[PDB]
Parts: structure tokens; sequence; C-alpha cells
């Protein structure tokens, strides 16, 4: 068996939703930020936020939502887990002891049920009389919000539409009311339902069903003084109410998905729109009162206000302050202002939360030779891209490098005192019959540049057609200072190549250090591409000079330098060059026993190899031979998306499904096939989606640092912006800690009332299990945070084992040094 | 000639590596060093001498030469280690199972999520399966070991069965013993839960139900880790055991034994309202209590749902993309 | 795709055994012998009939390929339905098998099994396996007698006569080289033309073609009564050679 311990370095950043209401007051306006597994509650200020609460929750947060019933003097707030975990939570405050109340919870998963696409939904009707839930296919779920419902017990509608896009409860109906976008083959219509919680059953709804647009998106339930919804496309945005129909198509709008949607005016004259290339836009109900008194919608118009940044969600506060909360970019305070500045914007931004973006790659590098070990991030994603570099000083100083253009891999360079960075940007097709890019980014405001002249695929004769509008993506290699940040060059690819991999290294007996990179071709109509350049570049006096080029027949996915060759994977088949003295590759041998290659790691003259549903397989370069063997191979299926290699036996693994898994060899050599079966000793729930795990510490060693108990150190990246540590432990340290966590699971109150032990179960949709070989860091960590009688009743008859004392009490004071060394080292 | 099995030796394949682990022994794909066709090679070991050659590998040897159907898989030789030359005594060398190579197995296309089955994926999928069911339904010969792992598809979407390692032949005038429990527990058949010991071929179609449910959940219907509680599960969904659903349920060794919790209702309809009628029909037939009740292969194969499936389009299955990389 | 496992009679006169040194006369004995053997051994163990003839079957093949001088015949019959058993899903285990077959062989017999009986016997399998072509599968004439005789409708008693006649006619016929020259359909004809002959009984008046005097093409099409003859002759000659007589 495998023991390991995992921690959370920075908590996720990315905002995943955010709610404002008056949740810890009935008098405060409050602002409730969701980042994954973490709730923010803040107070609105007339000059920014002011921090109340935060607390994490044993969960993804996959609903969010503020309802205040009759009887209640402030709002409830109700969460859904993405595991299907329900609750309401209440905001109590005693003096100075703030905590939270779970109200009512319950897990609302269905034995049998189809995820659907768009993801769960969950909506509250507004006379707070139920909540609805569309988890599945077919299905809708009704949690009536009764005073009895404690356990939030629940029922499911027949619904006939199986594809639904959105869904919401109308305002100004007789009955509960649900609008809701659906698609069957003859395109996306809008139709409505009544629910009944006497009957248990849908009745005819308000009004009739009506074609709308293709890509019909959002779901905006108007207000009562209109009344009726407003359907949020790609081209047009219409209002429907009965007999009632506008329709409103201004071009502007045609550039940029549309993605969020928020209310100023609470009687729904004005609506807050943002688009994907972060313009943010008014959308303006126009009023027109008849003789008889009643309120009508005259029309709709679309005004532009300025550019915030791409925006998962969109809050007005109040007066003119408006929260962004973006998962691509850093989120932001931004007034709008009446009159415009004099580029025309009537947007000003405030204040700037840092947010690590989606983290694509990352490196460790000790730039001021500190011993510590600093790291640079590629984040964030098209104008929001950049590079971060994180530093321990107790808080972590993270530097900003603004790139508006999306990074994908980062590799560093010594020799070159600099960065090689991959990053692509997007350019439209242009009435030039080219390409023009939306804004100036750096792979244009690189001081030299470069683009490449191969005519290794210049032969073609395979016709790609171009229509005016289409986005394409264009991929450079980056040269960038390591003290400066400065763009010194930037290599633009070939047309249609992407560059997916990237390292630097010396060859051979080849002294000269190279930056090489492995491409793809990758054209519309391929679904494996076919094609590749492995390209050899030396960066040398400001310039770039290209030193060697191989044609691949495939995707070069991932490469890594292996004692003095290039290992490359090229679609199934991974492959090892050797660098002659004529300065070319050379194929020396390959393995193909893989469906896709797509990750790839190395220790000594062992390689890891990482597929897309293989798991992992363990190779072996045999030099006697001069080529590879397989030595074992993880049967499981599981989806990868990163690996690594913690020592010669254990091997990390990270699942699509944000789950973590670790392999050893079975080391016991009777047969050969246990031998070549990788036996998962290691399960666990992260929560996160991990692409990088980068073998590394930021913690400053002076060579004082007392030896923790822990062994090893791999960082990792996501893509909530969530920086993680993974570490071994003795199998002594684990049982101690292991059976500590059993002990505080007891102590600790769960917001939700959420199991822990769940929690951290391994969670595929068909398959579930417990976690094994893994100690929750982050739950040994709050040890330190529960009052002095919680930390003595969790010590209470716990015994050491295998030490200098085979059975050892433990004291609150002996636990509280212990968790202090743990916490040494992030 | 060609029907000289067991002298070939191995050496004409050049071995690209294991593909799993088989319960009588590991299996490698390999490349044909004469034609270039990819074949997996099945590793058949003697060298145990407890019983000499494994049992289940001589089910596969005798029924899969007997058994020719595009939805079934074709053992297509059996090759040898090099042997000891003269000495057969000394020669503790392996025997190799040469099948047809196929690209993907049904539960590791599931289990990455990548895979997204349509409608018509799915006629085209349970049309195969069953249209070779039903051959060895009709050569009288049931699999005994129906599961998401033994399914085998190639990207072109054909299906082929695979694991006949538990395959026995049945006969109707002669009721006879045969082994207790066959299918694994997710996709057990409720008689087997009940030990009929006698059972029919309506053992596979149980489990072909339970995948024809699971290709529309993307998740297994019935799974759990005793008998009893999947005998519950199936109890809660397809109606627990009684004597008006299933007249000779009383005669089952295990009836008064094994009870569910109470006597459930059938819902099965109700919790997959979201699978389409034509669909849900059969999954209803499929997934029916009696095993005298339940429908056959054949009257599953002359469907609504599967009659008119054209075998000429076998809809390929959604591949994952670089995108989806 | 699959083996041709009949030979023609002048065929017989170049085994391996008879290349040797062996006179037919021997390699006949030796052939009856172990046959026999193998049906005493399994009868003994309670086996199924077809589980007896399909070693009987691997038995005769085996020595078509090999020669009774370097392979004990009572070991290789042993072998036989050890595999025998495997393949009819009737198994027994090893052991057992040499267990009877020790009740039944004396001492000298019991010889061939060496030191270590259960060892000879489970080394051969390979050879057994590599020999037969791994055509495991075997029908025997009496699915087809059975077949044949359901279509017969007309005097319960003297169709059951007939039966059992040809069914005890099958049995002595795995002590002969039939099974290695003529499929096991037109064995089962020819018992039933045999016991038809020895009743004194006109087979075509119960077939529903009552006027199809050859009874035969209707169950087994291409058999000229030459065959049925030849066979016919083979079987009684074993019991004109031996002291039994036809059962009757
Ligand atoms: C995955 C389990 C499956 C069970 O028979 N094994 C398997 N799986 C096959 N599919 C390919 C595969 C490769 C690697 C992992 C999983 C599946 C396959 N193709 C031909 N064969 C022969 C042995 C019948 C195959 N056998």
């Amino acid at each position: 068996m495998s023991y390991n311990y995992v921690v959370t370095a920075q908590k996720p950043t990315a905002v995943n939703g955010c709610v404002t209401g008056h949740f810890t007051s009935a008098e405060d306006l409050n602002l409730l930020i969701a980042k994954n597994t973490r709730l923010e509650i803040y107070v609105v200020t007339a000059e920014g936020l002011r921090p109340v609460k935060e607390v994490g929750m044993y969960g993804k947060i996959a609903v969010m939502e503020l309802f205040r019933p009759k009887g209640e003097s402030k709002d409830l707030l109700f969460i859904l887990t993405a595991k299907y975990n329900a609750c309401i939570l209440e905001y109590k405050q005693s003096g100075e002891s703030i905590d939270i109340i779970t109200r009512a919870h319950g897990n609302v998963q269905d034995r049998i049920g189809r995820p659907s696409e768009t993801g769960i939904i969950g909506i509250i009707d507004p006379e707070c009389r139920m909540i609805g839930l569309r988890l599945y296919d077919g299905l809708f779920k009704v949690i009536p919000l009764d005073r009895d419902n404690k356990e939030l017990k629940a029922f499911n509608i027949r619904l006939e539409e199986l594809h639904v896009i959105d869904v919401k409860f109308l305002y100004g109906c007789q009955a509960p009311t649900i609008c809701f976008v659906y698609q069957d083959p003859q395109g996306r219509h809008v139709k409505t339902y009544e629910v009944s919680l006497r009957e248990k059953e849908f009745n005819k709804g308000p009004w009739k069903q009506e074609n709308v647009e293709a890509e019909a998106s959002m779901v905006i339930a108007v207000p009562e003084p209109f009344g009726g919804a407003i359907i949020i496309g790609q081209e047009s945005i219409t209002y429907h109410n009965g007999d009632k129909y506008l329709a409103i198509a201004p071009p502007i709008i045609k550039q940029s998905t549309i993605v969020c949607h928020n209310r100023v005016d609470p009687n729904g004259s004005r609506y807050l729109l943002g688009d994907m290339e972060g313009r943010l836009f008014m959308l303006l109900l126009e009023k027109e009162e008849q003789m008889d008194g009643t309120v009508t919608l005259k029309d709709l118009r679309v005004e532009l206000l300025g550019e915030t940044s791409i925006a998962e969600c969109l809050t007005y506060l109040d007066n003119g302050v408006v929260f962004v909360g973006s998962r691509l970019g850093d989120s932001q305070l931004v007034k709008l202002n009446v009159d415009s500045n004099e580029q025309g914007s009537y947007v000003v931004a405030m204040e700037t939360f840092t947010n690590l973006g989606p983290i694509v790659d990352m490196c460790v590098v000790d730039l001021e030779r500190q011993g510590q070990g600093q790291l640079v991030t590629c984040s964030g994603a098209f104008k929001e891209g950049s590079l971060r570099i994180i530093r321990n000083g107790q808080k972590l100083h993270i530097r900003t490098v603004p790139l508006y253009e999306s990074p994908r891999k980062i590799c560093y360079q010594e020799v070159s005192q600099c960065f090689g960075v991959l990053s692509s940007r997007i350019e439209v097709q242009d009435t030039s019959g080219g390409t023009t890019a939306l804004r100036p980014s750096a792979s244009t405001q690189a001081l030299s540049s470069s683009v490449s002249s191969s005519k290794l695929f210049s032969s073609s004769t395979a016709p790609h057609e171009t229509s005016f509008g289409e986005e394409v993506e264009v991929h450079n290699l980056l040269i960038i200072d390591q003290h400066t940040f400065e763009v010194l060059h930037a290599h633009q690819f070939l047309q249609n190549e992407y560059a997916l991999s990237l390292v630097s290294c010396k060859l051979g007996k080849d002294p000269n250090t190279y930056f090489i990179v492995g491409t793809a071709m990758v054209y519309p109509e391929e679904a494996e591409p076919k094609q590749g350049r492995i390209v050899v570049f030396q960066y040398s006096d400001g310039k770039l000079q290209t030193v060697a080029e191989k044609e691949v027949k495939g995707a070069v996915y991932s490469m890594v330098e292996f004692n003095g060759k290039l290992l490359a994977s090229i679609n199934s088949t991974v492959r090892l060059y050797e660098w002659t003295t004529e300065k070319e590759l050379r194929t020396e041998c390959n393995h193909y026993n893989n469906i896709m290659a797509l990750y790839l790691k190395t220790k000594g003259d062992f390689i890891l190899v990482g597929d897309l549903m293989r798991s992992v397989l363990l190779l072996a370069y045999k030099p006697m031979e001069g080529n590879f063997e397989e030595i074992a191979r993880d049967f499981n299926p599981n989806w990868m998306s990163a690996v690594e290699i913690l020592d010669d036996d254990n091997f990390l693994g990270a699942e699509n499904a944000f789950n973590l898994f670790v392999c050893q060899k079975d080391s016991a050599a009777t047969t050969d096939e246990e031998r070549q079966h990788l036996q998962e000793v290691g399960l666990f729930h992260l929560g996160e989606f991990v692409n990088v795990f980068c073998h590394g510490s930021l913690v400053m060693q002076n060579l004082g640092e007392t030896s923790t108990p822990t062994q090893g150190s791999v960082l990792f990246g996501t893509v909530n912006g969530m920086i993680g540590l993974v570490t071994s432990l003795s199998e002594s340290w684990y049982n101690l800690l292991l059976d500590m966590q059993n002990r505080l699971n007891k102590v600790i109150k769960s917001v939700g009332k959420i199991e822990h032990s769940f929690w951290r179960s391994f969670h595929t949709e068909r398959k579930t299990e417990p976690a094994t070989g893994f100690i929750d860091g982050d739950l040994i960590e709050s040890f330190l945070d529960i009052s002095r009688p919680k930390m003595q009743e969790v010590v209470a008859n716990l015994q050491y084992d295998d030490g200098s004392g085979m059975k050892r009490e433990a004291t609150a004071d002996d636990l509280i040094k212990v968790v202090e060394e743990l916490t040494r080292i992030h | 000639t060609e029907s000289d099995w067991g002298k070939r030796c191995v050496d004409k394949f050049d071995i690209i590596g294991i593909i799993g682990e088989g319960t009588y022994g590991q299996v490698y794909k390999a490349k044909d060093k004469d034609t270039g066709e990819l074949v997996a090679l099945k590793k058949v070991r003697l060298d145990n001498e407890k019983e000499g050659f494994p049992i289940t590998a001589i089910r596969e040897i005798k029924i899969l030469r007997q058994l020719i159907h595009r939805s079934v898989v074709n053992m297509k030789e059996i090759v040898t280690d090099k042997q000891d030359a003269l000495d057969f005594k000394k020669d503790k060398g392996a025997f190799y199972l040469v099948f047809e190579y196929m690209d993907h197995d049904l539960m590791g296309l599931l289990e990455s999520g990548l895979v997204h089955f349509s409608e018509d994926h799915i006629k085209s999928f349970m049309k195969q399966l069953m249209e070779g069911l039903e051959y060895c339904h009709k050569k009288n010969f049931l699999h005994r070991d129906i599961k998401c792992s033994n399914i085998l598809l190639n990207n072109s979407g054909q299906i082929k069965l695979a694991d006949f390692g538990l395959a026995r032949l049945y006969n109707s005038e002669e009721s006879r013993p045969y082994t207790n429990k066959v299918i694994t527990l997710w996709y057990r058949p409720p008689e087997l839960l009940l030990g009929e010991e006698r059972y029919t071929p309506a053992i596979d179609v149980w489990s072909c139900g339970c995948i024809l449910g699971e290709l529309f959940t993307k998740k297994p219907i019935f799974q759990a880790n005793l008998e009893l509680a999947q005998l519950e599960l199936i109890s809660r969904l397809c109606g627990s055991p009684c004597p008006a659903v299933w007249p000779d349920v009383i005669r089952l060794p295990y009836f008064n034994t094994m009870k569910p919790k109470k006597q459930y209702r059938r819902r099965l309809r109700e919790e997959f309202s979201f699978i389409p009628s034509a669909a849900l029909d059969l999954l209803d037939h499929m997934l029916t209590l009696d095993p005298s009740k339940r429908c056959t292969a054949e009257q599953t194969l002359q469907s609504d749902f599967l009659k008119d499936v054209e075998l000429s389009k076998m809809a390929p299955p959604d591949l994952p993309h670089w995108q989806d990389c | 795709t699959k083996p041709c496992w009949y030979w023609d009679k002048k065929d017989l006169a170049h085994t391996p055994s008879q290349l040797e040194g062996l006179d037919p006369a021997t390699e006949a004995r030796y052939r009856r012998e172990g046959a026999r053997f193998i049906f005493d051994v399994g009868t003994r163990l309670g086996l199924h009939y077809d589980t007896l003839a399909t070693g009987i079957i691997y038995f005769h093949r085996f020595y078509m390929f090999h020669s009774f001088k370097q392979f004990p015949r009572y070991v290789t019959g042993a072998c036989c339905l050890f595999l025998a058993g495997k393949v009819e899903e009737t198994p027994k285990k090893c052991k057992d098998i040499i267990k009877t077959a020790r009740s039944l062989l004396n001492d000298v017999q019991f010889g061939q099994f060496g030191d270590d009986p259960k060892e000879e016997v489970m080394v051969l399998e390979r050879i057994l396996l590599q020999t037969i072509k791994f055509d495991l599968q075997v029908e025997h004439p009496y699915q087809f007698l059975l077949k044949y005789a359901k279509q017969l409708k007309g005097d319960k008693n003297k169709i059951q006569k007939l039966v059992q006649m040809a069914w005890t006619f099958v049995n002595d016929s795995l002590c002969t080289t039939l099974s290695l020259q003529w499929e096991p359909e037109i064995i089962a004809v020819a018992v039933m033309y045999l016991a038809g002959r020895l009743c004194k009984f006109e087979i075509q008046e119960w077939t529903s073609k009552p006027m199809y005097r050859r009874w035969w093409e209707q169950f087994v099409q291409d058999v000229p009564v030459d065959v049925l003859e030849d066979i016919c002759h083979q079987i009684l000659d074993l019991y004109s050679q031996g002291k039994q007589q036809m059962p009757h």
C-alpha cells in the first residue's frame, strides 16, 4: 500500500457564481461569491466590499441562490453540490461569534437518470413555494418549500422535452410557472408549464410555444411590471409574453457570444449582458403606458457600455457599482458612469481581484538563486492570458505579466536567462482573405519577430475553405526575459499549426541549449491530426534560429528529454530520437500500445505514459537492446488530465472527474502477471481539475528547516486557480493522521451537514469508492482552528505506533505542534 | 493447411503489449509478421498441472470454432511457444489463442465518459448484439457472462461478443444442474440470485437489457456488492418477486430466504420515462422477472426498436477528437 | 478452416505403427484393447456415452499420426478420456482415472504408466491437443440413430428393437477404424440397415415415403449400398472373430 498527503497551497480563485441579497441581516446588502468548494460573504459599502465570513463546503457548489420565504426576516441560502448534496443555510451572529446554520439537508441523487448536457440548473419560485432542479434529461425535480421538509424530500415530474437548454420561474403567474428553451430535431423552442404541488404534475402553461433562434442560450425572467421572459441568443434578443412578441437583432452582439445576465432595475427596466470578449452591454426595456393604466413593453434597445473581464457571473450592487466575477481572468469591481469618458467608455475599473485563472502549465524556477523556488504559471485565456510569478513571503506574493493571448506551455532555459512560452491568439477571416487580430498581444508586441517558412506540408492539394468572420488560432513561441518579463522574440508558427509541447534542453554531444517545440497540423475536417513537426530552435543574440525540423505523422502532444535523447509522443506512438552530429533527429525506438499518448514523464530509464482512456503505463528504455519494454500498466480505465512520478515505484495521476489516484508496481515477483499489473493503492476526490504536476517547493530553504515528516514535493495547478501539493508519508505517520481525521470528522461541524468521507470518495459517474492512501491535509490543518474543548475531545484515547515508544498517548498540545510542522511545507 | 492448429509458433507474431489480463492467462496485442494484421493473443498456461489445460479455454476453443457470426469474435488459430525438442515431458511451454484485435471495449468507452450514444447508435449496437446472441441461442449455447467488458467494438461500429470461458450447452428437454451463479452480480438475472441452477437462455437476455438501460443512462442500472442488495435494487425497479408475476418463484430455493424490504411495485416505465417509447417497451420485456415471461433474442430482434434498423448503416459511435483531448 | 478426419481403408496399411513393423492384426488388436480400456474405465466412472466415444475418437485419430511402439496405448487412452471429460462437460480428476485404470489393469499393463502414472498422462495432454489439431467438437452415430429413428412411425416394439440392436452395433464399431473411414451419419444409417436385415424388417414402410426403397437417402444423401455393406461386413467380422454373436 502507499501513503500520501495532499494540501492546498492556494485556494480556488476563479468565480463560479455570485448572487446579491439580504443574507447576513434583513438590513445589509450582501454579495455572496462562490469559488469551487468555497463561499465568500461580503457586505456592500459605498467604497467597496467589506468581508464578513468565509466557509468551505465538502462539495463543488453547483447551485447558489438566495430566497426569503414568508415568515422569515432575512434571506436564506440554497446550495446544491455537484454530487447532489442539497441544503438550506442561515447566517446567525451572536456578537463576535459568526456561524452558519444548516436548516435542511439531503442528497437528491436519483438511482436512474441521465445527466443533462447543459448541466445542473436550479431555480426558485418567486413566491418561494418550491425549488426547481433540472438534474437529468427528461425529468424535473421539485423540492417543495414547506416548513416540515427538513430533509428536502422531493418528487420528479416527467418532462416530455428531453433536451432542455435553460429554465426559469416566471413572475406574475396565477400558479408556479416555468419558462424554458428546449431543443428537438425541428430547432429550438420556448415553452411554458405550470407546476402543481397538489397534483405533482405539470398542467398546460400560460402561453403557447414559439420557435426561437437555433442558438437560444439563456432565459431571463422579467419582473412583474412587464412580466414574461427574454431569450438571449447569438444574433437576437426576443421578448415573449402570451400574445406580445418583440425581437431586436443589433449587429453588435453577433460578434461575440453572450454568456451572462443580471438585473439592474428591480422593475426589469434595465438588464446587464456580457459576452466572451469582455464587452459589457445594457439591455433596455422601453415602457409604454396605455390610458387603461396598464404598462406594456414597447421596444428593446441594446447599448454598449465598455469592457470588463471575461465574466462568468455579473451582479450589480448599488449606485454605479457592478461586481464582475471572472473564471478565465481576474474578477472586478467596475463603476458605470452616466457620462462616457473621452474614449467613449462608461466603464471605469475600481478594484482588481487576483484570479490565477486556468493554470494550463507551470514550472518552478529559482530566479534569484535563493534555494526557494518561484512558480511561474501560464494563467488565463484570451484577453486574460497572463504569466503569474508566485513566491512565498503569511501570504503569497503574486506578480502578473499581461499577455492578452492564451498561454499554453512554459519552460525555463537558464543558459538564456529567459523563458520559452507557447501561446495562441484569435484572428478572424477578414475581407483581405487573410486574418486580423481582435487586439494586439504578446506575439504581436515582441521586440523581434519571425514567421516559419517550412515547406514540409507545402505540397498541400488539400482544400480548406474560409468564410469571412470565422475564428482561427495563431500559435507562437514567445521568448521572455526572466527579470523584465518583456517579450524579446515571437515566432509565429505555420498556418493551422498548433504548438502542443515545449522543452528546453541539450541533446547528445551538442553543447548548444535548444528550445524544442512539438506541433500538430489541425484541420477542422480531421478527427485526429495526421501531420506534425518537431522543430529545434536556438535562441541566440536576441534572434531565434531554426536548427532542424522533423516531420511526424501525427500530433506531438508531449515531449521530454531522456538522457541526451528526445522522447516525444506522436498520437499512439511513443518515440525516442537521437541527436546526430549532423544536428538532425533520428528515430531510435518506438512503442505503439497506446490509444493516445497524451502525457509523458521520466525518471532514470523509466517512462510514465498517460493515455486518454487507458490510464497510465510504466515503460522502460533498455539500453543494452536499444528499445522499449512494457513494465506494467494500470488496467482500470480512467480519463487522464495529468500524471507524475513520485518515486521509482509510485505513480500519481489525475482524472477528468476531479479525482486523484496513485499506482504502484505490485512488487511481487511470483508471476509475470503480478509485476505487469500496476495496482491502484491511492484513491482521492480532489474536487479540482489538475492540468500540470510539477516537482518543486515554494517554501524558503535556508538549510535550517526542520526535516518534516513529509517526504517529496509535487505541486499541481488546476483550472480554478487552485494550487495544491502532494507529498509522501511513513506508514506510521499516515495511520496517526488517518486516525485523527476520523476523530476530527466526528468533532467538526460541516456546512450543509455533508459527510467528509463522502466528499472525498472517488467519484466517477459509473463507480464510487471510499478514499484510500491519502490524508486530507486541509482537514488536518483545521485542527489548529477548532476550540480548545474540541481539541482535547479529539485527542482522547489516541495512541501512536512503532515509534521510540510503541504506544504513546497524545495530548492537545502534542498534536498542535505536529500540525504546525505540517503547515510549514507550504 | 490452415486447419492444423497448435503447431505454428508464436514467433510469427510481433508482440505489441498487454491489452488485458484474462482469467486463465494474460492477453497481449500483436501484429502478424507475414500479413500485418493485428491480432490479440490469449495466453494459455498448462504448466500449473493442477488439472492440465484450462476447461475455460477448452470451452472457448470448442464453441468459437463452431460459431460463425459477424457479431461473434473469430478465433483465427492456436500457436505455441518454441517447444522443447523431442522432450514433451520437460516441455512446459504455453499455448496462445489468436483472435481478431478489437479497437475498444465497451466498459472502457463508458468509463471514460467520452463516448456519447445517440438512439440510432444504440439501435445499431443492440441489433448486432441480439443478432449474435440469437445465433448462439439458436445453436443452443449459453454465454453465461454478459458484461460491458466482454462487449468489444471496432471504431467502424461493429460489435462482437467475446469471453466464452463460462459458456455451456443448454438442453430444453433435459434439465441438468449447472454452476449456481455465472453472470457478474451487476448484470445477474434474478433467477440466479435465487439459485435456479437450471437456468434458461433468458439469463443472457436480462444482462443485455441491463446494458440497454446502461447505454441510455451512461451508468450501470443495478450495481451492488451483495446478492441481496442487488435483489432489492432490481426489486425496486422491476418489482418485488411475487407469485402473481412469477408463478414458480416459490420453487426457487432462496425465495423465502432472500426477501426485499417491501413488495415493491414495478416502476420501470416511470424511472426510464426519458427513454424513447420504442426502446422502453424493449426494456420492460428484457427486464422481466419471470424467465418464462421474459422476451427471447429473436423477439428482441423482431422489434419496432430494432426490426427496421438496417445493418448497412452501422452508425459509428462518437469519436474523441483533438479538441476533446 | 477445418481438418479432414477420414481416411481410406487402403491408407491404414501406412500408419506409423504399421511402418515400424507392427502387423495389421496387432494394430487392430491394440486398437480394440485401447478403445475397450477407455470404454471400461469411463463406464466404471459413470461417464456419459458421448464422453466415452469422444475419448475413443481422439484415441483412434491419435494413432494415425503416431506409433503404438512409442506411445503406450493405455496411457494414451487414459489421457484421451481425461480430455474427453473436459470437452463433453463430464469432467473427472486425473487421479481418479488412474485409480480406475489401476483397478482394471494387471501389473504388467499398468507398467506403461511408469513410476508416476498421473504425470505420464498429464504430460501427454500437450501432444494429444496438437495431434487432434485442437478440433475438439465431435459428433457420434448415437445422435443420428435417434434423430432418424424419431422419424420412423409404426410398431413401437419393432422400432425399439431396431434401435437397441443398432445402438449395440454403434458401441461395437468404436473398437474399429470405421470412426476413421465414415462420417457418423453414415454409421448411424449402416447400423439401422444392419439391424433391419437381421430382424427382417423393411424400414422403407416406417418412413414418410413408404415407397422409397432407399430409406437411407431421406436421411443421408449420396450413400451407395456399397458403403453400407462394407460397414456391415466390418461390424459382423468382430462378432465372427470373437466368440460373441449378433445380439438379436
Ligand atoms: C477489455 C476486456 C476484454 C475481455 O475479453 N479484453 C479484450 N479487449 C479487447 N479490446 C481492446 C482493448 C485493449 C486494451 C484495453 C482494453 C481493450 C480485445 N480485442 C480483442 N480481444 C480478444 C482477446 C478477444 C480483446 N479482449
